C-alpha cells in the first residue's frame, strides 16, 4: 500500500539514445500530484527529452505534465490533473520516458538514475499525502 | 515569496494545484492571498498560473 515510483535499467554504447522508463505501482489512493526529482551523470549524458505516457498522462496540454531539465544532472518531473478530478493516476503504469544521449566520452559500466527521497511528493486529488517511495535505475554503458 | 501559495518555502507543484483551486472558485485554506499575484498586474488569473507554471518548468 506504498505507492512506488521507479525507474528503470537500460544499456546503450557511447553515440545512442536510450530510453528509460519511468513507472508508478502499487496504486491504490488515486494520484492527483506527483513531484520527483531524478539525478544522472551529466558527463556521461544528455537528457534529450522526457516525455509522458499519454496513455496515462491525460490533459498535457493543459499542462498535467511539466519537465524541468534546467540544470545539468537533474530532472524533475511535475504531475498534476489540471482538471482537479477526472484525470487522476488510479492504475499502475509507465509515466514517462526519459530520453538520454550517450555522450561519445563516456566510459563503460553503470551509471545510477537516483530518485531524490526527500523530495518525492505523491498526493491525492484532496491534496492528502499517499505513502510513497522510490526505486532507483541505472544505465550501462557497452560497447556496440 | 510569489507562486508560493502555501508558505513551505518552495514554489512546486503543490503551489499549482492551490493555484488551479483557487482559479476554479475553491476556498482554499491555507492560502498566502499575497502570493497569488505572480505578475503584479493587480488581478489573479490564468497569466499568474502560466507565470507559475514556468517558474517549476525552469527555475
Ligand atoms: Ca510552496
Ligand atoms: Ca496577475
Amino acid at each position: 500500500e506504498t505507492v512506488k515510483l521507479s525507474v528503470g535499467t537500460v544499456s546503450g554504447n557511447p553515440g545512442d539514445t536510450v530510453k528509460v522508463p519511468v513507472t508508478i505501482s502499487q496504486v491504490s489512493t488515486p494520484v492527483g500530484l506527483i513531484c520527483m526529482d531524478i539525478s544522472y551523470d551529466a558527463s556521461k549524458f544528455t537528457v534529450k527529452d522526457v516525455l509522458p505516457n499519454t496513455d496515462l498522462v491525460k490533459d498535457t496540454d493543459n499542462y498535467s505534465f511539466i519537465v524541468n531539465t534546467s540544470t545539468p544532472g537533474k530532472i524533475s518531473i511535475t504531475f498534476t490533473d489540471p482538471t482537479l478530478a477526472n484525470y487522476p493516476i488510479s492504475v499502475d503504469g509507465i509515466l514517462a520516458y526519459l530520453d538520454f544521449i550517450i555522450n561519445s566520452n563516456a566510459t563503460a559500466g553503470d551509471s545510477a538514475l537516483t530518485v531524490d527521497p526527500a523530495t518525492l511528493i505523491v498526493a491525492d486529488e484532496n491534496d492528502k499525502d499517499i505513502k510513497d517511495a522510490a526505486s532507483n535505475g541505472k544505465i550501462t554503458v557497452t560497447g556496440s | 515569496i510569489l507562486g508560493d501559495l502555501n508558505d513551505d518555502g518552495v514554489v512546486n507543484g503543490r503551489d499549482i494545484v492551490m493555484m488551479r483551486q483557487y482559479l476554479a472558485g475553491k476556498t482554499v485554506s491555507g492560502i498566502d492571498k499575497n502570493a497569488l499575484d505572480i505578475n503584479g498586474d493587480g488581478a489573479v488569473n490564468g497569466d499568474d498560473l502560466m507565470e507559475l507554471i514556468k517558474k517549476v518548468s525552469n527555475n
